[PDB]
């Protein structure tokens, strides 16, 4: 199977650039944060 | 928030350079390190 | 070691560039002054009557 | 000393021009030709 892929060569370079454009799209779409808020089994309530 | 920010692209840029250089020393080739470094998007795409 | 890097000039160049890169990054974040701390420290007690 | 044991020999092996047997820069043209003749002459004076 790999032997057949090396005869193509240029066809998989185009498929690679699809993966990189897909990677680039998903990276900009995915919104960032620092650390998740965990359920620590306790919380508080302010009364003002 | 005001004391610095968005410093990861600077540190990852040099990280790519030092990985290129280490690979270049391993194989004794300026060209061959690119064959390793082109696999970086293959991991990132699945994570995203 | 000399013989090693004669046949491997890229390895030799890599070590140099990593030393130069690390030095370049140092110059950005290093403090700047006329001198270092060279005066001995002093503590003063002040009082009023 | 680390540069002189690692880098310097690697450059001498690759980026130095060949010098034929006998040539001590005495047949150079201009100021350098004068300097090499003067210096080779001064080396003889010095050794004696
Ligand atoms: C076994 C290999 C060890 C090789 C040691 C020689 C290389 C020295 C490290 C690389 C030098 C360049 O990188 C330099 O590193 C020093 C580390 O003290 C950083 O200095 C740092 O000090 C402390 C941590 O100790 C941090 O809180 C501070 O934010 C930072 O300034 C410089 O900001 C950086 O510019
Ligand atoms: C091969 C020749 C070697 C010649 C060596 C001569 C070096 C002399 C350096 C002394 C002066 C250094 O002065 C130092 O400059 C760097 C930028 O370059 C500044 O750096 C500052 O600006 C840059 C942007 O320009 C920021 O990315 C950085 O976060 C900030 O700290 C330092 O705040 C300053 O203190
Ligand atoms: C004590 C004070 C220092 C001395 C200053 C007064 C000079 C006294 C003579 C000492 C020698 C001076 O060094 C001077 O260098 C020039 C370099 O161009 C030499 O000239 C040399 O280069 C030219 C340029 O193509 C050639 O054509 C020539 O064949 C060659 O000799 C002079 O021959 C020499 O007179
Ligand atoms: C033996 C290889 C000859 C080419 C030398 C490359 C020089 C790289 C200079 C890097 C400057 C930071
Ligand atoms: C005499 C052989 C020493 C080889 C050392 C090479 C490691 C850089």
């Amino acid at each position: 199977s790999v032997g057949g892929i090396l005869r193509s060569t240029g066809r998989y370079l185009v498929l690679y650039l699809i993966i990189v454009v897909g990677m680039a799209y998903l990276f900009v779409r995915l919104p960032s944060s620092f650390l998740p808020d965990e359920d620590q089994g306790v919380f508080m309530t302010m009364v003002q | 928030e005001r004391l610095s920010g968005n410093q990861a692209p600077s540190l990852y840029a040099i990280s790519l350079i030092v990985v290129f250089l280490c690979l270049a020393a391993l194989y004794e080739s300026w060209s061959i390190p690119f064959s390793v470094m082109l696999v970086v998007p293959l991991g990132v795409i699945g994570a995203l | 070691m000399p013989n090693f890097f004669i046949d491997r000039p890229i390895f030799a160049w890599v070590i140099a560039i990593i030393i130069m890169l690390a030095g370049g990054l140092a110059i950005l974040k290093l403090p700047v002054a006329q001198y270092p701390t060279i005066a001995p420290p002093a503590v003063t007690i002040s009082a009023s009557y | 000393v680390l540069v002189a044991l690692i880098l310097t020999p690697a450059l001498c092996a690759t980026m130095l021009k060949p010098i034929a047997k006998g040539d001590h820069g005495e047949g150079k043209k201009g100021f350098f030709g004068w300097f090499n003749r003067m210096f080779e002459k001064s080396t003889h004076h010095y050794t004696d």
